[PDB]
């Protein structure tokens, strides 16, 4: 509910301020990642 | 004797090993080729749209 309007019961964040005093947000998680890579051909080398 | 010179001719051996190690230090430069591999895997990328 707002106050001293006519819009009532807000559902999502209005452009007001979501800092609340609050220093960041923060979210966990962990990669997946696959793709190519030429950094390991160890062959190509001189002799001895 | 000619026959002994002939073994001469034989004997002094000990300066071709001079002669071709004075040959290769005024030659040319030298080189170290590398390694490759064998057969290999045929890959590529499937799901693409």
């Amino acid at each position: 509910k707002l106050t001293r309007t006519r819009l009532d019961r807000l559902y999502g964040l209005p452009a007001a301020d979501p800092n609340n005093g609050k220093e960041y947000y923060e979210i966990a998680g962990r990669f997946s990642l696959i793709s190519l890579v030429p950094s390991n051909d160890d062959y190509q080398t001189p002799i001895a | 004797m000619a026959s002994l010179i002939y073994r001469q001719l034989l004997t002094n051996s000990y300066t071709v090993d001079l002669s071709d190690e004075i040959q290769e230090i005024g030659s040319t430069k030298s080189q170290n080729v590398t390694i490759n591999p064998g057969p290999f895997a045929q890959t590529g990328y499937a799901p693409v749209n």
